[PDB]
């Protein structure tokens, strides 16, 4: 109920996952085809708060990459929402969020290799454009990227960047989010960051869109899924629990996947310089040759 | 061992609460609200639910509850003067992030570890806007006592005002037979008993003035006027209150329950994985809520505005009392005028 | 319900009794303005003609 | 409420006899402090004196 009480113009169907109190909200047009989501404002947002909201629409506003959330000016109903706050129109996917894929029963066990490289070739791209304008966002988790059906196949998109950091007028966002499960143990500690914290959250989702769960202790609170992989052996992509409780640990790809018997050589490997606990680290190799480390090196070369 | 009054406004929806010393008063309480309300001191008409107005008689020491319990229970209701309809100044209570994914996220399967609270919170925030509700409601219902009691009060001067012009009418008639009497007793003795010329407009004058006089008649501009809003007031009273669709609303909290229960009792948990149901219950209560809410201050723009109109019908009450009255004393004591100066004028020949 | 009927119309009679006794007086007292008033001027003519 | 209706004009038809009867109250003893000062200098009747 973002209130508005403006006649009747648009209309909002359903609302949409994270953001905060009455976030975004499918904005479709009875009259018009247009279906074009905004995000409503929260409650009464503080006034060291008010510049945090000012600040997401600006940068949103500066991603023109159709490969992620793009930042669409906001139609004839602008006002303010609970109290003086504007609003952050985009684009909408009826293709639904990248868990619903994951939870579908047929990719039970790891989605098949399509939709997979097609998930590498596409957050891959984007997560590498919000790198490309000191945009870093670490929270990238699953429930973060919708999908759509632009024309025949289906196209990911990274949305939401409320906590992702910047460099520009309003140094980050915020600190903790909400069931955490997908981020870089940087933000564990509140110590120092980097940049390649987005590179995790990458990683660890393109695994368990191969074997259908995290790389780790699956269903295991980060609390103690932590401590038990603080180590976590070089190069490994892979620990869970044997039937006896016990820990075993592997940087090998678990079975059964979807990859073919040549696409497996690299993509653990890939995985491997992804999932790697050390910050400045992850992917250290950066060939100056394309200006980007073996991370984007290995991708590249399997696409 | 402390006071803390509640008190609610009736204009913002809002209960500030403020701990009164065993030594303030009142009227040093007032100004207290002012600072938290912006209503003047002077418009600061706080009913209790008795219905009953404020008190500046005794001190800040009228909402000391020893009972039932004393506390949370005997909370007053802040009315404004000013204000002839209230709008929407008041807010509610949000649902936090807790609930937010309840509502926002719908269908998701989220531990039931966490169930176990995001529901919990979701219930009672269900039931929060019912109870919340009824605390408005009861306003209503104190600031409809306030009314019949002016309404009371109003034609309780009534029944004496025209009670008291019935007198100036009486009089009227036993001084215009009285008045006139003289003067047939006089045209016809002005030769041979006595006969001047210096009375013979000073008694004259009598006459025309209580022509002048009559409010008895005058009393129409109220009679039909007090009625016509005696009558309006107890039809209002007619009109649904506003907990008329309030149990439609509790309706929706034994729902909320009902889920709240199925998420203990239920076969097992500790992994349970759901939340789309509570949807259900979330939404309804909540336009429920707004519908009967504003609603429920329209069926009181009418109730609180009456007051005023019976406020303003007061003091014309005192102008016909004091305008009866005024002719009810000039022609009583015209009686000497009328008598006296007979007597004054009697000796003319009783020392010939 | 039958049964105010006929105490109201045994208080029916005694309305009239008031009105009467009330207008009774209201007569009276009212004519006697002139046992008030016109007595003096009766009483006026005593030297009148010395 | 035709027995009500009586009543309404019972106490109107009284409140017209007490009013009365204060314009008549210091009407009559109006003539008593007149007269009592003059029962030696103007005149003195003894037959209205009851
Ligand atoms: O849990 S189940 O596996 O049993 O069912 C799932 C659905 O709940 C889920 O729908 S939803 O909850 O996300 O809204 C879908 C997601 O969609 C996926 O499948 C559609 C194709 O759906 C076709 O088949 C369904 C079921 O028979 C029909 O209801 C659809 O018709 S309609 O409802 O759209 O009008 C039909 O769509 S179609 O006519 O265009 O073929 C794909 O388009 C999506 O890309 C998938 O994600 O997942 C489970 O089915
Ligand atoms: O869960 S569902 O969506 O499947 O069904 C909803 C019901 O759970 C919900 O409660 S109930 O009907 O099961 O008891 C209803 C009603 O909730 C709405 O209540 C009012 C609006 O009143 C609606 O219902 C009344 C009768 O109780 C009708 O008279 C209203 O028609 S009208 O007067 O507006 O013309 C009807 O309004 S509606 O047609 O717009 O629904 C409001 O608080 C909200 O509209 C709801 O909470 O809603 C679903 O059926
Ligand atoms: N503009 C959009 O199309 C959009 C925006 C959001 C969104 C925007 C800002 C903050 C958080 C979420 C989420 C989804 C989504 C989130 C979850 C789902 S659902 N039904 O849960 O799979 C569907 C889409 C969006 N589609």
């Amino acid at each position: 109920d973002p209130e508005f009480g403006a006649g009747g113009p648009w209309e909002m169907r359903e609302r949409l996952g994270t953001g905060g109190f009455g976030n975004v909200c499918l904005y479709q047009h009875r009259e018009l085809d247009l279906k074009i989501a905004i995000k409503s404002c929260r409650l009464e947002l503080s006034t060291k708060n008010r510049e945090r909201w000012c600040h997401e629409i600006q940068i949103m506003k500066k991603l023109n990459h159709a490969n992620v959330v793009k930042a669409c000016d906001v139609p004839e109903e602008l006002n303010i929402l609970i109290h003086d706050v504007p609003l952050l129109a985009m684009e909408y996917c009826s293709g639904g969020d990248l868990r619903k894929l994951l939870n579908k029963p047929e990719n039970c066990c790891g989605l098949k290799e399509s939709q997979i490289l097609s998930l590498l070739s596409d957050i891959g791209s984007g997560i590498r454009y919000l790198h490309e304008n000191k945009i870093i966002h670490r929270d990238l988790k699953p429930e973060n990227i919708v999908l759509q059906d632009v024309g025949g196949k289906i196209i990911h998109k990274i949305i939401d960047l409320g906590y992702a950091k910047d460099v520009d007028q309003g140094e980050l966002c915020t600190e903790f989010v909400g069931t955490l499960q997908y981020l870089a143990p940087e933000l564990f500690e509140n110590k120092p960051y980097t940049a390649t914290v987005d590179y995790w959250s990458f990683g660890t989702m393109v695994f368990e869109c191969i074997a259908g769960y995290r790389p780790f202790l699956h269903h295991l609170q980060p609390f103690t899924w932590h401590e038990k992989i603080k180590k976590k052996d070089p190069k490994c992509i892979f620990a869970c629990e044997e039937m006896s409780g016990e820990v075993r640990f592997s940087s090998h790809l678990p079975q059964p996947n979807s990859l073919c018997s040549l696409i497996v050589e690299p993509m653990e490997n890939w995985l491997q310089l992804m999932l790697n606990w050390d910050p400045q680290q992850r992917g250290g190799p950066v060939d100056l040759t394309l200006k980007q480390p073996r991370c984007f090196v290995l991708m590249d070369h399997i696409l | 061992n402390l006071k803390i009054v509640h008190i609610l406004n009736m204009t913002s929806a809002k209960i500030i609460s403020f701990l009164l010393p065993p030594d303030e008063s009142l009227h040093s309480l007032q100004s207290r609200i002012e600072r938290e309300t912006g209503i003047n001191t002077g418009s600061q008409e706080l009913l209790s639910e008795t219905g009953i107005s404020l008190d500046p008689r005794k001190p800040a020491s009228q909402c000391v509850l020893d009972g039932v319990r004393g506390c949370d229970s005997y909370m007053v209701y802040l009315f404004d003067k000013s204000k002839t309809v209230y709008e929407g100044p008041f807010a509610s209570r949000s649902l936090s992030d807790c609930v937010n994914y309840i509502v926002q996220d719908s269908k998701i399967q989220l531990p039931i570890i966490q169930l176990r609270k995001v529901w919990a919170e979701a219930v009672h925030y269900v039931s929060g806007l019912k109870e919340d509700y009824s605390r408005l409601f009861q306003g209503q219902r104190a600031a409809m006592l306030s009314l019949l009691r002016y309404n009371a009060n109003l034609t309780k001067m009534k029944n004496t005002l025209i009670s008291a012009s019935q007198q100036l009418k009486a009089k009227l008639e036993f001084f215009h037979k009285s008045i006139q009497l003289d003067l047939e007793r006089y045209s016809e003795q002005m030769t041979y008993g006595i006969s001047s010329e210096k009375m013979l407009k000073a008694w004259k004058e009598m006459e025309e003035k209580a022509i002048h006089y009559a409010e008895v008649g005058v009393i129409g501009y109220l009679e039909d006027q007090i009625m016509s809003l005696h009558a309006e007031i107890m039809e209002l009273q007619k009109s649904p209150y506003g907990r008329r669709q309030g149990d439609l609303m509790e309706s929706l909290e034994q729902r909320a329950i009902d889920l709240y229960k199925q998420l203990k009792h239920r076969p097992s948990d500790h992994s349970y994985s759901d939340s789309t149901e509570m949807v259900k219950i979330i939404v309804h209560t909540v336009q429920s809520q707004d519908r009967v809410l504003k609603e429920l201050f329209g069926h009181l723009s009418k109730l609180l505005g009456c007051k005023q109109k019976i406020i303003d019908l007061l003091p014309k009450v005192e102008v016909a009392l004091s305008n009866i009255k005024e002719a009810d004393n000039t022609v009583m004591f015209m009686q000497g005028k009328r008598q006296k100066e007979i007597w004054h004028l009697l000796k003319i020949a009783c020392t010939q």
